[PDB]
RNA sequence: UAACUGAAGAGUUUGAUCAUGGCUCAGAUUGAACGCUGGCGGCAGGCUUAACACAUGCAAGUCGAGCGGGGGAAGGUAGCUUGCUACCGGACCUAGCGGCGGACGGGUGAGUAAUGCUUAGGAAUCUGCCUAUUAGUGGGGGACAACAUCUCGAAAGGGAUGCUAAUACCGCAUACGUCCUACGGGAGAAAGCAGGGGAUCUUCGGACCUUGCGCUAAUAGAUGAGCCUAAGUCGGAUUAGCUAGUUGGUGGGGUAAAGGCCUACCAAGGCGACGAUCUGUAGCGGGUCUGAGAGGAUGAUCCGCCACACUGGGACUGAGACACGGCCCAGACUCCUACGGGAGGCAGCAGUGGGGAAUAUUGGACAAUGGGGGGAACCCUGAUCCAGCCAUGCCGCGUGUGUGAAGAAGGCCUUAUGGUUGUAAAGCACUUUAAGCGAGGAGGAGGCUACUCUAGUUAAUACCUAGGGAUAGUGGACGUUACUCGCAGAAUAAGCACCGGCUAACUCUGUGCCAGCAGCCGCGGUAAUACAGAGGGUGCGAGCGUUAAUCGGAUUUACUGGGCGUAAAGCGUGCGUAGGCGGCUUAUUAAGUCGGAUGUGAAAUCCCCGAGCUUAACUUGGGAAUUGCAUUCGAUACUGGUGAGCUAG
């Protein structure tokens, strides 16, 4: 199944914004909370936490950015548990080569959200078939192309604007006016943000 | 449960049980009459019951009746038995 | 190349036979210490050759009564 | 008699076949002698449609054993493959 | 290139404290059940209890190219008040005799502690159908079902007499192989049918020839079954002696085959503390769950073996049974009856009653893969395949996305002003997955008939057996199949548990040692964040909780890996039997121990790298692994065996 519900209650419990916003507007000026817990006994960030309260943290914060259920995510640690190398960076890999994240890192999809609802409206691509399905992992020396029936769209025109206004990751290439790009390979730790730590979630797991 | 080619299955073999009931009697009363003479002791008479039991064994045998090696046995044995009296 | 087991005469009662004793020595399968196995085998003798005492090897072969079916091969050590 | 024949395996709608030489009084998917190749009807991309070992195919051909119309029919189409 | 990378603790004994020690909790898993709720698809699973009793239908038939009879529909010739009659032969069908099948396929786990299973070996055996080879298929005869006649009983099925064919049965003849043999010799089989052509030619629709399917004797292969040995395989000593065909031998009997398997005699043996005998419980393995591993628990679904078919005892037939839908006998039970007589066994698939917390349709087809019959056409097949029902499990998908405050309204809180539901909601713009409607449309079907060619039959371009090419025809239950393209619109779609500590998430009200909550410590006598409601939250999500059960935590059975002065624990003390262990040197052996090679360790399952599934589940190709067992060849430090020497015990 998937999650729907409002967005700012959790980044604002996450203690830190999620980009589930679109970013038009600065986080800090739309929601003016931050820092502060939605609730009745909202709490400042500064409050203590136990330790299996911020193993619990990480992986709801990651969870919540990547838009994966706890079925799903167990699954993938599992996996890279079996997958040769360093588990907790194996499965940011994971999660960064899905489809719908794929296509919001090449800059098709104004929110994960969106990019969500095109793949299963299938107006994206993968090489010459009309998929469906957010979940699949993209392998290197993929194609990601938009459907002609998505071409000439409003919303589309929208998000390219956004998108350039965006910087592209390296690891993809798109040319917009084809609205086309390209996968090279898993983007590398370094690559990804140093904010999220995967060693609470491996001992998470681990437990 | 019976069916027709049940029934005619049970038929058939009443009948062969028959058949093969005559054929084995045949074959045992031969062979006691052998070793009657045996018993006997008289060396000629005892090899002329060998001699006129000896086909009638091999011709059941042939049919079926009995096996080829029980034949073969009861002839050897038969023979040995004669030949121990002169 | 028949099988062959050693072992010596315990018995010699009965007409044409022998009754031997064997031991072999294996590992216990949960501690690990050597220990003592034995076994008693009915074998087959028509000249009485062997007695109580010697050392004898004897041979695996066909049914010769309803307990018997080792064969003598030869006294390996006389008593 | 010994027979060659094609064993059921796979999933629902997309069978697998062994090629097997077996005891014609056996189960279609039980005890057999020896395993010889195997067909997939509807391979596809990639996936090897027949592979059949013609070595003992004939072996056990000369020692009596007898093919079903089906796996003759493969075997033909494994010579004119080969 | 790979086939492994793996080990966490917390609560509770006391005014403190440390140790010992039990109880409880956090994890994984299930053929689950119950409670609240509930959209779709794919792959799997679905009476664990009463081996309780069963209504009804179906699950073993096929061959007329083995045989004689019998039956209906048609056709022809001659005669005729109204197209028909009387006779003729051809095709078709089958009650009976006969062949093959029925012993497979399918179900269950009662019994069985070794008559079984697993691993490794062996010699004394039989083996239908299949493959290869060798020698043959000559000539006669008697029965007997059907049929005809007569009879018993309401029927169902019975009884008597007279016929009759055969690939049904029996004699005679012959015998490459084959059996016995005193080594000279003696003994034993079989069946025909179909088609084609010489155009010979009729002791009559014949005789001769080839071919094919058959039949008899025999060897070998393959397959399957029977038999033997070694090691391993649950608890009890509040179960220590057990066994007289018992243990062995000789003569004889018997079996396909070794054997006290049977029997007469002879002898007194045989088993047991390395657990005999007795007693309790139980189908066993590959595997499966748990675990860092050792280990522990387990035998649904898939595969191999075993045993059983209302209870018990038997054989018959047959290559093969002591035979789930065969026969006989005894017992219990049930049913029909016109009172003379009869019939039956779902632990085969559906289904009924009963039991239980609990587990589904009295469906379709032989189209695919197999099985039985047949020369073929073709028939049979509740195996199988396909459909129906069930959130029972696993995997995937949806229940909208972007917007947007001058922070609306309402509820709740309040130190009566402000805060929280809250970008939440409203309004704006926009796409349409899945489902809903319409049109197209693969694959599972390999093949078969028609035309015509190349090789073989050898008197015969005939007939028949193998190959080839494009076309025409032909065949699918699932199937309104998967899949592709059109139109409508956010329109058809979210619940469950919890918030004192273990343990992530706190407040108000109502209520007070009552109602009550409670896995453990605990809470409750008017300011309970532990009871009931409400707000807000937290964790999951088409699911969420509880109960039941195994392993883990548990180093609380300690081989890995624990203890006995005071916590549980040294027998009151000696002597000694079986057993365990044992000083130094030297030579020999190679049992233990170690190394190499060969064989074996089925497949499936686990793990690794790939392929097909839009992804994943799932399916699949190869590899590794199966950590063992057996045979054989080597090494000699240590332990053991043997011979010899020595003195510190």
């Amino acid at each position: 199944a998937r999650y729907i519900g409002p967005k700012c209650k959790l980044s604002r419990r996450e203690g830190t914004d999620l980009q589930l916003k679109s970013g038009v507007k600065p986080f800090d000026v739309k929601t003016k909370k931050a820092n502060k817990a939605p609730g009745q006994h909202g709490q400042a960030r500064g409050g203590k936490q136990s330790e299996y309260s911020l193993q619990l943290r990480e992986k709801q914060k990651v969870r919540r950015i990547y838009g994966v259920l706890e079925r799903q995510f167990s699954n993938y640690y599992k996996e890279a548990a079996r997958v040769k190398g360093a588990t907790g960076e194996n499965l940011l890999k994971l999660l960064e080569s899905r489809l719908d994240n794929v296509v919001y890192r090449m800059g098709f999809g104004s929110t994960r959200a969106e990019a969500r609802q095109l793949v299963s409206h299938r107006s994206i691509t993968l090489n010459g078939r009309r998929v469906n399905i957010a979940s699949i992992q993209v392998k290197a020396g993929d194609v990601i192309a938009v459907h002609e029936g998505a071409k000439q769209q409003l919303r589309i025109k929208n998000a390219i604007e956004l998108a350039a206004q965006r910087g592209i990751p390296a690891w993809i290439e798109v040319d917009h006016s084809k609205l086309e790009g390209t996968f090279k390979a898993a983007p590398d730790r370094s690559d990804l943000p140093a904010e999220i730590n995967e060693s609470l979630i491996v001992e998470l797991y681990s437990k | 449960a019976n069916s027709a080619q049940a029934k005619k299955r049970a038929r058939q073999n009443v009948k062969a049980r028959k058949h093969n009931a005559s054929l084995r009697s045949m074959v045992r009363t031969y062979i006691k009459r052998t070793l009657s003479a045996i018993a006997g002791g008289d060396y000629a008479v005892a090899t002329e019951a060998y001699k006129k039991a000896v086909p009638v064994i091999d011709r059941m045998a042939d049919k079926g009746i009995i096996h080829k090696n029980k034949a073969a046995r009861h002839k050897s044995r038969l023979n040995a038995q004669v030949k121990a009296l002169a | 190349t028949v099988r062959t087991l050693t072992g010596k005469v315990v018995s010699d009662k009965m007409d044409k036979s022998i009754v031997v004793l064997i031991e072999r020595r294996v590992q216990h399968p949960l501690y690990g210490k050597s220990i003592r196995r034995s076994t008693k085998l009915h074998a087959h003798d028509e000249n009485n050759v062997a007695k109580i005492g010697d050392v004898v090897t004897i041979k695996e072969s066909r049914p010769i009564s309803k307990t018997k079916a080792w064969t003598l091969v030869e006294v390996v050590e006389a008593a | 008699m010994v027979v060659i024949r094609l064993a059921r395996g796979g999933a629902k709608k997309r069978p697998f076949y062994q090629i097997v030489v077996t005891d014609s009084r056996n189960a279609r998917d039980g005890r057999f002698i020896e395993r010889i190749g195997f067909f997939n009807p509807t391979a596809q991309g990639q996936a090897e449609k027949l592979r059949l070992d013609a070595d003992r195919f004939a072996h056990w051909v000369s020692q009596g054993a007898q093919p079903s119309e089906r796996v003759a029919s493969l075997a033909a189409q494994a010579k004119k493959a080969t």
